[PDB]
């Protein structure tokens, strides 16, 4: 037996982060399958998810003692396109943090291709798959849909001041806040909808503040997790001791 | 079939009936050996480490100001030579060797067949022996995590921001695998000076290692397929190896007088005694066009009368200089004297053009000793111009400025020390 | 309190209006972490309608359209957000982010072409060999001769032939050689136009430390014309200078125009006596010798001459980051391996608003306070994770105090090259071993990521999560001091916001310890030139006059021969 | 009697005063052997006063020295001998022959620079890829839209991102990106104003001849910014195209700005799809692609299109050699392989005073009137010996009946390269056969040596002794056919008057032919095109308005960034 342990540190941001890396994330919001499909751009919402179409040379499944022991997910069982979910996530106290959806991506899915940058991080998977995935980065307290955005371009906004109704700049205005409510009328492509999509209230100041994996000098700073400080110090004393001699 | 009768560097019979076929790179035990050792051994200067080390050092001009590490070197090159045997070789009593020379300067390190035979090409010999002394220096001293950076710059150069070991300490007589202008030219890219100085500044053996490297070289690049082995095997014999004695005879009988013409003559007049070439036809002025009753033997002898013309001409003036021009006008006059092209078909002429221009303006070059079967000015001749280039430097009493003593002590030593290098005549008439 | 460097700077681009950006309605606060967005678009900025303009008229002339604001993503054009300028660390100069592009900031196209256009060639040998062949005799009477015939030569005019066509002197009148010496008699008796003179460019203490390391030897500093190395490359330079000192010493010596003496100078000065830029590059990205890729860490280091004319160590530091965030990132991996729109502002990240000089001098004066000054911190695995760690998180905490310093600096890139530059140039400067700060830059790194939650771009850290490890490695692709790397060192041939900050870090150790050089005595006396068309002792003050089209030595126009 | 056609430029260049050279003084007869030496020097010449005063100026700004015509050899200054204007053959201008150098020209510097900043990319697979593995369609208006967005990001503008800095378009007006296609469904549906149109450009017969060799495949000419590749270099170009062609697909699509399909996009561009003006070059003159030593002789050919838009073949042929002598003799051999004062004249021989013009004229009409035709000829050694022997005769014996012209083409290599192109062209033309042009271009220049007892510089014939066996070898590193040499070609990598010459005799075969192109279709497409800043049609015409300061495209200057004068 093995009881995982994730990360170290003591404070609300590490506790959150093991919370993110676990999958051990409460659900806030609900999104139906059809506005999924329609904020994530990739097909017609209540269609089919169109398969691949490679050429005759490639159709033949080889004998390979792995495939036989790897067991194919939904999505390459049906031969789905790869198809992607792309988050913008703001520093100020978003829930999520880059690195932080790419590890809940590792450990929860299966099959998938995690991208961490600093202003956008991404998932690719079989469209199916990448869908089961995309929900739950929508619904769970992995995201505030004012201070986080899906967003496959024109990322600008995680590192910007927020505008004056505390939602993260969006320079194609996908997302606001309409009515006490955040409306999504673009796919994550910019593209308009023919449709209105309801993602919920904001998280208030406090409930980010608090559910927050990003460290912060106003509200848990870095410095203030010595276990963390110390765990990246003793990386990378031993990563640079073992590359002059690994012994 | 063709036969021919090897004579030494000093026209003494040697081996005879001989079949060219038999004298190929891909045949002969000794050429088969050369290559092998050719490969497998690299120099290790460790007087340059020493003196890169104590001074912070990289290179001619490089000096990285608070890194001095005045390690002893040269004086425990043997207790060196032991730990670096230790990590080169694959097994206890394997063929590594391990040999220091000049005084503790130089290490001659010979690496296992092993590691050629799992590797693609040469370049082994270099990168096991700089590892090799690298932990050796870092392990004698006890060097500590910090500085052994610079033992690593002081063995290996700038590499990895340079492709090679630019500045560094391990070189071999082969230069890496990217120098090549294109396809099977490592045997080729070594400079003329190298050859002198392994040879002694023997000639006729300069001539033959030269004539061996430049021909295994053709054989890579796949210039000696079919009716072309026929071909380079014959130019090897003739021009290379001394067949029938006649660059050993023509150069004696040349020797007290003779110039670059005389030469001609000899070769003409040994060509048509030989039954080599006949009269085709007469000209109304009286002058005689000649055929080539055997067009390959024809330009073996060609290849042969460009290096002993080479020897009478460079030997009279004791300077590396006239090969150049021994080599364009031997040829030039050869075809006027007989209405036959020369030797290559005009490609040792050419060769010898484009060589004489830039070992004499300001557009690069240098002197002879700086050419090379990879140089992009000498590589146009099938193997035939190089040797005589080999001889020629050979032959200089001093007048040049980028000697085999400046240029080549490293390699002289090293290669030197081996005797089927310094004697390759003697060592390919003896494995028949 | 520790009055911030950067936030005169921030205040400024954030706070007063910039072109018709109305920044006092986005905010007059450089704390607040909101902002008004106004959404002005391409009517806020003087430099994007230029551009507009000049778009319209090339579309108009050509019948094919160019720039086109409109043609941004869903019709969107540039400037949703504030459209906010740049000072110029260490200047009062405020410009668009636009006039610190390379393409149109001559300043920075000079810089490079007076690095390209450069080599230096050992005299030396070549007077060995007209002693050893000719009988020749060598003396100050034929060297100044030699250098006036190699100065009307060099630019490409004729000394031998007759009925030579030239080139134009105009075109060509930054094309100069200069001479410099470790032979003090030489020294005493050069003709003072040609000569570099290292007693008056160096203080007594370098200038002894540089002729110590030249010895007795003699070298030329040539710069060939920048309209040469523009119409052809780098790799042109050493064929060029090697063919005009051929000439001058056929002529000035009287030799024979072509005989075997002349091929041991061509030797001599393209190969055996030849001190390049930099050498040649392998297949996937090839390019001969003088290229970029081919220049060392150390050699840019040597290149800009700061630390000879001032005594702020860490200033001296941060104008070869300048210099080097621009040349290796905007025009070497931002156009010779990229190209488009580029790495602009991956590189003015580290030369403006005074940030990456805030973290410095806060990581440099820690660390003075502590281990006593510059170069008495032991170089020990202790001190650089004391230093790097103490400035890394003074660093990112600066990011959540100020909101606009995060909105300057918007891209984790950009924070992650001056949280880990400030880390490791402190440690250098503190240590006097430019390894230890390459040590302190990849803890930086490491700290940054856990923090934020997020590094750089996609790929930024590749050579960081190789970095620890290969810093003290030995293996043989992967130890080499700093100083000896480069674009070509296999992890860091790639990738933004390392290259430059590592050539600020390669000199940090020798700024520290106060020598005159880091890794070539010839390329520093060669650079300590005023005749030189970029000013090496102020990078980041030409960069600001380049960026207002005040920079007045540009070389390499045809406007002489080109219709009124 | 045939009136020699350089016989008016001769009687010009030397019999009328050219500056104050007091031509009249010096010699009224163009056949006289004898001329009066005035020894003028620097006083006889405008240009070299221009320079003389530069120097001056140059070493008083900077106190250092510059440019003196006294620093010459013995303080004797050039001109002691008549210095002497040429004429730009088939054109009206004389120039003096410091205008014809590169530094000098910008005609020649725009010449290189259009073909630096050029790549060819194809667009089927990048297609392929959004169908196949996005399932995205690809439509003409998908491609028209794509186009305008790639002509307004490939000069340096963002089309993705917020707060990008931008390039001037002022200074990148020369960049651009057309398209052209061998499907011709597509060609009628693809906007106009990026069409290069095939058959508009083309005759009727070559139109076909090229979209055969093309097939159903639409493919980018691409031109990035000349002030980019003279701050760079050549391998930037493929990269810098691919970066733009990546913005734009992600742009236009609408993609995601960075998925796994945006690598294959880029490896297309990058690689299996692109078509490039030359691969690398070895350690020794290490160059990375798009450089003049990797540019293939047939290449040249299928840059320059004077043979798209006259019938006269010789002319055709011509306008190649000059635009070959000049970029590889001049720019290539004399600046990135050597520099200085460098190579002009060695270039000028071949494309001044209509004299290549007279010896070519002459073999290909004694070709034509002997073997009926262009490529009628019976491509065997029994016809080169004939026309390459008559055109080069013929070509020796114009130099000894008239001294000045001996005198213009006063270099042995300038006068081996002249004789042995005309020798090369003439047997091109007149058997179809490119490979017997070349054949022809070596017995030239054998004659050549022993008519004169000289040939030319020390090094000129290494490449021409070994001329003659290694035009139909097959050995490894000698066979190969002409269109395919270039500066690389072993024996050809580094010596002056035969590169230029060759990219002629590579296009003479074609021409002789009626051939729409050489050796890649692409590149002849690619290049006729009226928006290129050179204009590839009249090369020699374009050498000339760079002369005499007149050439009025020059792209890449910074005066817009440079402080008001
Ligand atoms: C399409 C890519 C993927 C790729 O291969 N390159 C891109 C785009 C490319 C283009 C954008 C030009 C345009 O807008 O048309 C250029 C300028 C390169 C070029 N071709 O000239 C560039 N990036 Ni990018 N790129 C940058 C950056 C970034 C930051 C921006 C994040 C943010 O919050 O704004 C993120 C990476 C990250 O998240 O860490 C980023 C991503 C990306 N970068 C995403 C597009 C993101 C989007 O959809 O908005 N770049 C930076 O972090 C700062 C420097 C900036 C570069 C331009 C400059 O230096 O001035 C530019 C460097
Ligand atoms: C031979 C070689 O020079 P090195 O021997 O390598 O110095 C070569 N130069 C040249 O080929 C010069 C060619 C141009 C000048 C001569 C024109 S005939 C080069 O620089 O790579
Ligand atoms: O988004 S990527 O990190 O691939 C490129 C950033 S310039
Ligand atoms: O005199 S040389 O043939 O060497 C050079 C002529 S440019
Ligand atoms: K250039």
């Amino acid at each position: 037996a093995y009881e995982p342990q994730y990360y170290p540190g003591n404070t609300s941001v590490a506790q959150n982060r093991r919370k993110h890396m676990s999958g051990n994330v409460e659900k806030l919001r609900e999104i139906s399958d059809e506005d999924l499909t329609a904020i994530l751009g990739h097909r017609a919402p209540g269609s089919d998810y169109p398969s691949t179409h490679p050429p005759l040379a490639e159709m033949g499944e080889p004998d390979c003692p792995i495939r036989e022991i790897v067991e194919p997910t939904p999505g390459a069982a049906a031969g789905d396109r790869i198809r992607y979910v792309q988050w913008t996530d703001s520093m100020y106290n978003a829930p999520a943090t880059p690195y932080w959806r790419s590890y809940y991506a590792a450990i929860n899915h299966r099959g998938v291709d995690p991208g961490t940058l600093s202003g956008r991080q991404i998932v690719e998977a079989r469209e199916r798959d990448v869908e089961v995935y995309g929900k739950m980065s929508i619904e769970t307290e992995m995201t505030c849909p004012a201070l986080a955005g899906l967003r496959g371009a024109t990322v600008h906004g995680h590192s910007c001041r927020l505008q004056e109704d505390g939602v993260m700049f969006d320079m194609l205005d996908r997302r606001r806040l309409e009515g006490g409510t955040i409306i999504m009328d673009k796919d994550q492509v910019g593209v308009p909808l023919d449709r209105k999509v309801d993602l919920g209230k904001p998280m208030s100041e406090e409930e980010a503040a608090k559910r927050t994996t990003i460290y912060r000098v106003d509200n848990v700073p870095f410095r203030s997790d010595s276990e963390v400080v110390e765990w990246v110090q003793r990386i990378w004393e031993l990563r640079t001791r073992y590359g002059f001699q690994p012994q | 079939s063709d036969k021919v009768d090897i004579y030494s560097d000093r026209g003494k019979l040697l081996a005879s009936d001989v079949d060219i076929m038999d004298l190929a790179p891909t045949r002969n035990r000794a050429i088969r050996t050369i290559i092998h050792d050719t490969k497998r051994t690299a120099a290790v200067n460790l007087g340059g480490i020493e003196k890169a080390l104590a001074n912070g050092r990289i290179g001619k001009v490089k000096k990285i100001p608070g890194k001095e590490m005045k390690l002893d070197i040269v004086a425990n090159a043997e207790r060196l030579a032991e730990r670096v045997k230790e990590l080169v070789q694959v097994n206890e009593g394997d063929d590594t060797t391990v040999e220091v020379l000049a005084g503790g300067k130089f290490l001659k390190v010979q690496v296992p067949s092993a590691r050629l035979e799992s590797g693609a090409e040469y370049v082994s010999s270099i990168t096991a022996s700089a590892a090799a002394i690298t932990q050796a220096i870092i392990e004698l001293f006890d060097v500590g995590i910090f500085d052994a950076c610079m033992v690593k710059a002081a063995v290996w150069g700038d590499y990895p921001q340079t492709i090679g070991l630019n500045g560094g300490n391990v070189s071999s007589i082969l230069e890496i695998p990217q120098k090549d202008e294109g396809l099977g030219f490592t045997l080729r890219n070594i400079m003329a000076n190298h050859i002198a100085a392994i040879t002694q500044r023997n000639a006729m053996n300069a001539a033959a290692l030269s004539s061996i490297l430049e021909q295994c070289g053709e054989f890579e690049m796949g210039n000696a397929i079919g009716m072309f082995e026929r071909h380079q095997l014959l130019g090897l014999a003739y021009q290379g190896l001394n067949a029938n004695n006649i660059v050993y005879e023509t150069v004696k009988e040349q020797g007290k007088s003779g110039t670059i013409g005389t030469v001609v003559h000899s070769i003409v007049e040994r060509a048509l005694e030989d039954g080599v070439i006949s009269v085709d036809k007469v000209a109304p002025s009286g002058y005689k066009f000649y055929k080539a009753n055997d067009v390959m033997l024809w330009n073996a002898y060609a290849a042969a009368g460009s290096l002993a013309a080479t020897m009478v001409n460079c030997g009279a003036a004791r300077a590396a200089q006239c090969v150049s021009s021994t080599l364009l006008y031997f040829n030039d006059l050869l075809e006027k004297e007989t209405g036959l092209p020369g030797c290559d078909y005009g490609k040792v002429q050419g060769t010898a053009v484009g060589f004489s221009f830039f070992s004499h303006s300001i557009y690069g070059g240098g002197g002879p000793g700086v050419f090379n079967g990879n140089h992009i000015v000498t590589r146009h001749s099938r193997g035939f111009a190089i040797p005589c280039v080999a001889a020629a430097v050979a032959l200089d009493a001093g007048t040049q400025m980028f000697s085999p003593e400046m240029t080549s002590a490293v390699v002289g030593t090293v290669y030197g020390s081996i005797p089927e290098f310094r004697e390759p005549i003697k060592t390919v008439a003896a494995s028949l | 309190d520790r009055e911030q460097l950067f936030k005169k700077a921030l205040e400024i681009k954030f706070t007063q209006e910039w072109g018709e950006n109305k920044a006092t309605e986005v905010s007059t606060d450089i704390t607040s972490k909101k902002a008004k967005y106004l959404r002005l678009g391409t009517a806020q900025s003087p430099r994007k309608r230029e551009f507009e303009q000049y778009g319209k008229e090339i579309a108009a002339k050509r019948g094919l359209p160019g720039y086109d604001p409109k043609l941004h993503l869903g019709g969107i054009p540039l400037g949703q957000r504030q459209i906010t300028p740049y000072v110029v660390s260490s200047t009062d100069t405020l410009c668009d982010g636009d006039d610190l592009h390379f393409v149109n900031n001559a300043a920075m196209q000079q810089m490079w072409d007076d690095i390209r256009r450069t080599v230096i060639v050992g005299m030396d040998l070549a007077h060995e060999t007209l002693e050893k062949r000719l009988g020749k005799e060598v003396t100050p009477e034929t060297i100044n001769h030699y250098l006036e015939v190699l100065n009307h030569a060099m630019p490409g005019a004729a000394v031998v032939q007759e009925m030579m066509v030239e080139t134009h002197p105009g075109l060509v009148d930054d094309c100069y050689v200069k001479v410099f010496t470790g032979d003090d008699e030489l020294a005493d008796e050069i003709d003072k136009r040609f000569l570099i003179d290292i007693d008056k460019q160096f203080g007594e203490e370098k200038a002894a430390q540089i002729k110590a390391a030249i010895g007795k030897t003699t070298w030329q500093a040539v710069h060939v014309p920048t309209i040469v190395v523009r119409t052809c490359d780098g790799a042109t330079t050493s064929r060029w200078t090697a063919m005009q000192i051929g000439m001058s010493f056929i002529a000035a010596y009287r030799m024979c125009a072509g005989e075997a003496a002349v091929a041991d100078l061509a030797y001599a000065a393209k190969h055996a006596a030849l001190v390049g830029m930099g050498d040649m590059l392998p297949a996937r990205r090839a390019r001969g010798p003088n290229e970029p890729g081919g220049l060392q860490f150390g050699y840019l280091a040597d290149i800009v001459q700061a630390d000879r004319v001032t005594d702020d160590k860490v200033k001296a530091s941060l104008e070869v980051v300048a210099a080097g965030a621009m040349l290796y990132d905007q025009i070497w991996l931002g156009s010779y391996m990229s190209g488009g729109v580029g790495f602009t502002q991956y590189a003015t990240a580290a030369y403006t608003n005074n940030i990456l000089d805030d973290f410095s001098y806060y990581g440099y004066e820690y660390a003075v306070d502590k281990y006593g000054g510059p170069a008495q911190a032991p170089a020990t695995l202790e001190t650089v994770k004391d230093i790097a760690t103490e400035t890394a998180i003074y660093a990112i905490e600066q990011y959540e105090y100020f909101p606009t310093l995060l909105e300057d600096q918007f891209g984790g890139s950009q924070r992650a090259a001056v949280v880990a530059a400030a880390a490791g140039i402190a440690t250098g400067l503190a240590t006097g071993n430019s390894q230890a700060g390459l040590s302190g830059w990849y803890l930086a790194q490491y700290l940054l990521k856990e923090a934020e939650g997020r590094l750089g771009f996609f790929g930024y850290d590749l050579q960081d999560q190789c970095g620890a490890a290969n810093v003290f490695s030995y293996q043989s692709d992967e130890g080499l001091p700093l100083e000896l790397r480069g674009p070509n060192y296999p992890n860091y041939a790639m990738n933004v916001g390392h290259q430059g900050e590592y050539a600020g870090i390669a000199s940090s150790g020798h700024i520290g310890r106060g020598d005159a050089f880091v890794v070539n005595p010839l390329v520093k006396v060669a650079f300590a030139d005023p005749l030189l068309n970029f000013d090496f002792t102020q990078v980041r003050k030409e960069f600001a006059k380049g960026a207002v089209r005040e920079f007045d030595r540009c070389a390499g126009e045809r406007a002489l021969i080109l219709p009124a």
